[PDB]
């Protein structure tokens, strides 16, 4: 619910390669950097089963090349908000038949753009499950 | 990398009509690219590749359709044009690829303005409503960030314009309830008998629940009224179904009991505990630091360590290490088993899914139930603290010591003693500030000047001007004060201990040359550092010089009188207050729709147990939420059977004038429409004072003999005093009396020989005499040093 | 007023960092010249530009602190003869110019500009003795036998700093008859790190004789090995800091003031309280005493010590201070404070 800070990812040398701050009201590319720093170096690849930080909700995952970050609020529960974190894998996974890599990521970063913005859009959660998707889209 | 550069040349592949999808898609994903990662740029140019691209659009490539979509969605809220479109737009909407149609709109809404608001709209009516879901949900987006903006253009469709949120897929039935997010918070009776619409019908996405819940708590605090069916109708639906998320929420709230609900829902609870209790949710631990709020009661405590136990023991999952803390605490513990955790810890703390913060949050709540307090703990601790440390420790001290000031801890012997040794070997000098400071402060009102002597010779003993220093001014303080033995040796000392080391020696030279400079005593004092309430409300009321009459306030209103109900736009509340010689009701307010502001605002009242009527006063304005004073005015006739107890019938007046509250205007013209005023009632306490008498046997009699009324009445269907007695002692205000007040849940007799004075001076008696044969027969008399007062008491009394 | 002019710009060409309040303090004296010699009201406009500009600085936010404020006095320090002076500076806590200069000075507000612009008969008895370096073996060996009776075996060894170096060679128990049989050990020889010695040691049953004294030895200790030494104070406390932590032993007891006590303690383990300051030892004092000692071989160990000290009412027939004692290994050290512990007091070994 229009409840986005901005979904990233990031890759785990800090970088960012993609952020959309669905919401936003702070900015700054480097407090941004900073502010990722200060999680990210700290989480450092690892993440946690459940990560709070600012009293919000940071749901991060990691993938196997690749790490994620959204951030929230804690403030609307886990289970679903990890669905959408979960949706985020797999669809790209099965659809694209391969999950994200930091090769995958090289060649092109459109999919990964064109989904976002169909799952998510801003702080609202449109939709979390790829089928929908995946008659939906047929790029 | 990126870069602008390449690509605004680059436009002139615009030029070709032989290009791929993919060979521009590229180009076009190269600008997006820059601006993913993050770009800045002016609007020229911004505008130039708007049209450089908008150039293109023959096609119904399909794949261009979206990219521009993209780029154009760059834009939003800080824009650039918005026309240019516009056919295109509507190409969509007459033109059944449908899928496009839906993302351009949605753009457009943070965009917009108001003309071209108009432009959609019959159609954008259906829009909304139209067809498949898949369409509709394009159509929601787009107005929120329109809302950002407004969406009132929206809104005022409403009684009509909610029906259709009628939904019949799951996905769209969670997301209509948001959008009611905001139109809650536009309305709660809509809600209410809304609700029986939500409640009405078993819901599809748990995500629609999810909302109505925190509302549907939102509303529980206070009551959400007899929640008990429907508190209870929930509670089935909360606790099961497919999906968890429901059950736990509802739980984290609910519990209720000190003294208070347990039933089933601590079974249930604990199903749901239990369960969870290995990271289902990893959700459970934030709830026990205070969602799931736990400082329990006293058997149910016993209950609850097994589960702690788990998680303690698991030290595992970093929702695992925050829970260990949580409900630890919450349940709070022995304090044996903190000895086998004390060495846990050792190893745990420092990483272990980065144990040291939730302990340092964890400890900051040690700090808290122990701040000082159970020092032997405190001080267990603080061995332990320092001793586990790492060094992390310090930050906790922040919090610690802090901790041990707020009570202003009293086994400070002892815990300085801990203190002032370890952090003799615990080092950091920044703490040493802090402490200095406050230090600094308390001195000799806890002696033990010895050992404190000792310590602070010890503290500068360090090297560091800086730290000897601290030690010299904390004293000021406490050299002022001096202890169980300091004046003559606090003389002494400042003379025994002295420095060199130039500024250090200008150090011990200044303090003294300070010294040097005031007699000692000064020097630390300097550097160291009727005619009633109600009268005074007749006093307040006099800045104002309309009068017709006042006096002195002699006592003031019993009960203030909400003149306008509950929250009315003309929000009213009125206090009355009585001089030996007039009253006067002075308005309390907030005039309070912000449709309005009154003028031309005076009160009328109209009496029936008498005054003389001087005036009716207002408010020459009025505006929202504004305390203003209207008045209205009377004489009270004293020495009459019936003339100062009154109902006074109210009608408010006035040009209404409507307001904008951005930026308003006030002009001549408005017009009057006038409201219905509440009535004022006046009593029997607003004038008094109730007393005990001047000479009571006397007086008592004497109050008969020139003052006395009766009435009888024989209580036949009731033998009790008490609805009497709810009237009198409540409606008088006066002091039941002659030791003949007193009944306890029950009692054979009753007297009530009571007392006050009424206003315009004179008194006002009453003795009754309740008998009790067995039915009640009896004897109220008033008696009265003031004639209005027996007729009245008689019937002031009920 | 040239003073003054020189302060204002080399002010100005300087800001970067610093810390002084005290300074303010130090140009002004007791009294001092300022401005014409008087300009009263426009004179009070003076102090409140040139010191405001000091404070508007100040008024703004902070790195690293430079001094948290305690210029109570500069209030009165900024506002017969003499007493009328007073009298004016307290009622102060061209002249109209003045004022209007230090408003628009009024540096916060320039650094925030700044940053947006940027932006058995045998009976032997033995005891040791140690005679001056030299650990030295009384021994008698009385060999009240009714014969050189056999003896047994002796074995050498490195030992510590030391070595034991004798045997007197015969092994005979020669009959009725007494013996001294002395070991020297070699002092500044032979590590071993078996550590307070508390080795074990052998006499054989070897012969005429069917067993004997192993031992292991206990009575060795450090009090004494340990000579005085000496050190710069500044450099000191910086090392005192500095030094191998590790170890601390407290004192609190005895049965005298550390006067004699500790003369007595001093003495006992031969070594070096550095130096005093006259605060005075006697009044109390509330004295921390600074001690520095250096081995046979070589270690340095350092000590404060930070005690009470006896006199009536006052205080000190106990402690509570704490010896914090420095020495390399922990083991030692720690050791050493209990060492010391021992000496401390004068009670049945």
């Amino acid at each position: 619910l229009y409840t986005v800070k901005a979904i990233l990812i990031l890759d785990n040398d800090g970088d960012r390669l993609f952020a959309k701050y669905y919401d936003d009201t702070y900015p700054s590319v480097k407090e941004q950097k900073a502010f990722e720093k200060n999680i990210f170096n700290k989480t450092h690849r690892t993440d946690s089963e459940i990560a709070l930080l600012e009293g919000l909700t940071v749901v991060y995952k990691s993938s196997i090349d690749l790490y994620f970050y959204v951030i929230g609020s804690s403030y609307e529960n886990e289970l679903m908000l990890m669905a959408v974190l979960n949706c985020l894998f797999d669809s790209l996974s099965q659809m694209l038949r391969k999950n994200v890599e930091k090769r995958a990521l090289l060649e092109n970063m459109e999919g990964l753009f064109l989904a976002v913005d169909e799952i998510v859009d801003g702080g609202v959660i449109l939709e979390s499950d790829p089928q929908q998707v995946v008659h939906r889209v047929a790029l | 990398h990126l870069e602008k550069s390449a690509v605004l040349q680059e436009a002139r592949v615009f030029n070709e009509t032989p290009i791929n999808p993919r060979k521009c898609a590229h180009i076009l994903t190269k600008i997006l690219y820059l601006i993913n990662q993050g770009e800045h740029l002016g609007t020229t140019e911004a505008t130039e590749a708007f049209f450089a691209m908008t150039k293109l659009f023959q096609s119904n490539d399909p794949t261009l359709r979206r990219m521009c979509y993209l780029t154009i969605k760059e834009m939003s809220c800080i824009a650039e044009d918005v026309i240019i479109v516009t056919s295109s737009l509507t190409k969509d909407m007459t033109g059944k690829e449908d899928n496009y149609r839906g993302p351009a709109v949605r753009a457009l809404c943070q965009i917009t303005d108001s003309t071209m608001l108009q432009a959609v709209e019959r159609y954008m009516k259906q829009a909304i409503v139209d067809k498949v879901p898949s369409v509709s949900s394009s159509a929601l987006v787009s107005s929120l960030h329109l809302l950002k903006c407004s969406f009132d253009v929206v809104k005022r469709w409403v009684n009509e314009a909610q029906e259709a949120a009628s939904s019949d897929n799951i996905m769209v039935q969670y997301h209509a309830l948001g959008l009611l997010y905001h139109v809650r918070k536009n309305d709660r009776l809509a809600v209410s008998k809304m609700i029986s619409k939500f409640t009405r019908h078993g819901l599809k996405s748990p995500f629609a629940y999810c909302m109505m819940i925190r509302v549907a708590s939102k509303q529980l605090e206070e009551e959400d009224g007899s929640r008990d069916s429907p508190l209870f109708d929930f509670i089935e639906s909360c606790l099961r179904n497919k999906h968890e998320m429901v059950v736990y929420e509802a739980a984290s709230a609910i519990v209720n009991l000190p003294g208070c609900s347990a039933k089933e829902l601590a079974p249930a609870v604990s199903v749901l505990q239990l369960f969870c209790s290995s990271p289902k949710a990893a959700l459970r631990y934030a709830a026990v630091r205070t969602l799931n709020k736990v400082a329990m009661k006293h058997p149910s405590a016993v209950t609850a360590c097994n589960l702690d136990l788990e998680n303690l023991v698991t030290d595992s999952n970093r929702s695992i290490a925050t829970l260990a803390i949580t409900t630890l605490l919450k349940t709070g513990s022995e304090s044996s088993i903190d000895r086998l955790m004390k060495q846990i810890s050792s190893f745990m703390s420092e990483i272990s899914d980065e144990f040291k913060v939730v302990v340092v949050q964890a400890i900051s709540a040690l700090c808290q139930k122990y701040p000082r307090k159970h020092a032997v703990l405190m001080n267990f601790l603080f061995t332990m603290l320092r001793e586990e440390g790492g060094f992390e420790y310090k930050r906790a001290i922040v919090d610690c010591i802090i901790s041990i000031i707020e009570e202003n801890s009293e086994s400070k012997e002892t815990g300085l003693s801990h203190l002032c040794e370890f952090i003799e070997d615990c080092e950091f000098t920044v703490l040493a500030t802090r402490i200095l400071h406050l230090l600094g402060q308390e001195g000799p009102k806890t002696n033990n000047p010895s050992k404190y002597i000792r310590f602070i010779y010890n503290r500068v003993v360090l090297e560091h001007e800086e730290v000897r220093a601290g030690a010299v001014s904390a004293l000021a303080k406490f050299g002022a004060q001096n202890e169980e033995m300091l004046p003559s040796i606090l003389v002494l000392l400042k003379r025994c201990v002295m420095d060199d080391d130039n500024e250090v020696r200008d150090r011990a030279t200044f303090y003294l040359n300070v010294l040097e400079q005031k007699q000692k005593a000064l020097n630390a004092g300097y550097i160291l550092n009727a005619a009633t309430r109600q009268e005074i409300f007749q006093e307040q009321l006099a800045a104002v010089p309309e009068f017709q009459g006042l006096g002195p306030l002699f006592k003031s209103s019993p009960e203030p009188v909400a003149l306008t109900e509950s929250e009315t736009e003309y929000v009213i509340r009125c206090t009355k207050h009585t001089f030996s010689d007039h009253l006067v009701f002075q308005f309390d307010c907030t005039n309070t729709l912000n449709d309005q502001t009154l003028e031309n605002v005076t009160v009328q009242m109209e009496p029936t147990e008498a005054y003389e009527v001087l005036s009716y006063v207002p408010a020459r304005s009025l505006p929202y939420n504004q305390p203003g004073t209207c008045y209205t005015l009377v004489a009270l006739p004293t020495e009459d059977p019936t003339a100062v107890a009154c109902t006074f019938s109210c009608v408010m007046k006035f040009t209404v004038k409507d307001c904008d509250p951005n930026t308003g205007e006030i002009d001549e013209e408005g017009y009057e429409d006038e409201y219905v005023l509440e009535d004022l009632e006046v009593t029997v306490a607003d004038h008094i004072q109730k007393v005990m008498k001047v000479n009571f046997e006397a007086a008592w009699d004497e109050v008969g003999d020139e003052f006395e009324k009766e009435e009888t009445f024989t209580l036949s269907t009731i033998k009790t005093l008490e609805e009497a007695v709810g009237n009198i002692v409540k409606f008088l205000g006066m002091h039941p009396c002659e030791r003949s007040d007193k009944v306890p849940e029950n009692k054979n007799t009753h007297t009530l020989l009571l007392a006050g004075v009424f206003r315009g001076g004179h008194d006002i008696l009453v003795r009754s005499r309740l008998l009790l044969l067995d039915t009640v027969t009896m004897q109220v008399t008033a008696r009265s040093s003031e004639e209005l007062p027996v007729d009245i008491i008689l019937a002031s009394v009920g | 007023e040239d003073i003054q002019s020189v302060m204002t710009e080399v002010r100005r060409s300087l800001g970067e960092i610093p810390i002084v309040e005290s300074e303010i303090k130090k140009e002004a004296g007791e009294l001092k010249p300022e401005e014409e010699i008087t300009v009263g009201p426009v004179q009070k406009l003076v102090t409140e530009m040139g010191t405001y500009a000091t404070q508007s600085a100040l008024s703004s936010s902070r790195p690293t602190k430079k001094e948290e404020d305690r210029p109570p006095l500069r209030g009165f320090l900024l506002d017969v003869a003499a007493s009328l002076a007073t009298t004016l500076t307290k009622i102060a806590l061209f002249v109209a110019e003045a004022m209007l200069l230090m408003a628009t000075i009024l540096d916060v507000d320039r650094i925030s500009l700044c940053l947006k612009v940027l932006s058995d008969p045998v009976y032997a008895e033995a005891y040791v003795h140690v005679n001056q370096y030299d650990i030295v073996l009384d021994v008698l060996v009385v060999n009240q036998t009714s014969d050189t009776l056999q003896n047994c075996t002796l074995e050498l060894a490195t030992l510590g700093d030391l070595k034991l170096v004798e045997k007197p060679s015969p092994l005979t128990l020669a009959p009725h008859d007494f013996a001294n049989i002395k070991a020297n050990v070699k002092v500044a020889s032979t590590e071993n790190g078996i550590i307070f010695g508390n080795i074990v040691y052998d006499v054989s049953g070897a012969a005429s004789d069917r067993n004997c004294v192993v031992l292991s030895d206990i009575h060795i200790d450090i009090m004494d090995y340990i000579q005085p030494a000496t050190c710069t104070d500044a450099e000191f406390r910086q090392m005192w800091a500095e030094f191998e932590w590790e170890n601390k032993v407290t004192v609190n007891t005895n049965m005298t003031d550390l006067n004699d006590y500790l003369q007595h303690i001093l003495k006992s383990t031969n070594m070096k309280c550095l130096t005093p300051e006259k605060a005075l030892s006697g009044y109390c004092g509330f004295m921390a005493a600074n001690l520095y000692a250096r081995s046979i071989f070589g270690e340095d160990a350092l000590a404060n010590v930070s005690i009470e000290k006896p006199v009536h009412q006052g205080p000190d027939a106990a402690v509570t201070g704490h010896i914090r004692i420095r020495a390399k290994s922990q083991g030692m050290a720690l050791s050493l404070g209990d060492k010391i512990n021992l000496s401390q007091k004068k009670t049945s070994l």
